[PDB]
């Protein structure tokens, strides 16, 4: 598998719209068929690490952060791997990350995010 | 498949 | 780094002991002097993933495992990667996974423990 | 040291 991450340019501090993009996923891969996702963080807020909270570097503020909903409807399967739940998509396809739940306001900072992504057969 | 398993991480920025 | 995980023998459901053991995590390393662990499951319960929750196979109950208190007192620091917290421990060392808080009252079952371990220099 | 992580997994067993 080869996963790029790009983030969102013109992104502006306060009121943000519903489910606001903010990176794209790219995962590709001349082999496997699919992948699972998961985001990484100290609080994954729903029980497939699908949406989670990122803290702001420079003000340590927290934003919710997730797969969009139109991303999550592509989904192959739910699999389980040593007890953990991952959503499974096609390989070669691209996923949305957005600000999840109702408008959020966000504070000014930059904000890391991670993911795991593995390949599934 | 865990040995094709990848952590990837970028910076989000949101300006005044 | 080279990686055991060991159950505890003898284990029986019902009221068990608080803090009861129940693996032994052994890490091993030529080069590294230390490592960082987190619990893995769909329900981490703190901040540094040193306490979680594990279902089980055939009843799907849930139990709290985590770091022994004595375990986590040992620790070196906390580091952030990614955003993420990881208590870390000298390598060539042995942790004990407990279950976690007051008396459990545990079903009788097979109950699967995931940890990622990680080395740092 | 991203490249010397690993996923380890055992098996608890609690008898009646």
């Amino acid at each position: 598998l080869t996963v790029s991450l790009i983030p969102v340019s013109g992104l502006k501090a306060g009121k943000n719209a519903p489910s606001a993009k903010i990176a794209k996923l790219v995962v590709n891969s001349t082999t496997l068929k699919e992948f699972g996702v998961r985001g990484i963080s100290n609080n994954v807020v729903d029980s497939t690490g699908t949406a989670w909270r990122v803290a702001g570097k420079n003000t340590g503020k927290e934003i919710g952060v997730g797969l969009s909903s139109d991303s999550l409807r592509r989904s192959d399967s739910t699999e389980k791997w040593n007890g953990v739940n991952w959503m499974t998509f096609n390989s070669n396809d691209t996923l949305d990350i957005v600000l999840t739940g109702p408008a959020q306001n966000v504070t000014a900072d930059t904000y890391p995010i991670t993911l795991d992504v593995v390949g599934y057969q | 498949l865990p040995n094709s398993e990848q952590q990837k991480s970028v910076d989000i920025v949101f300006s005044s």
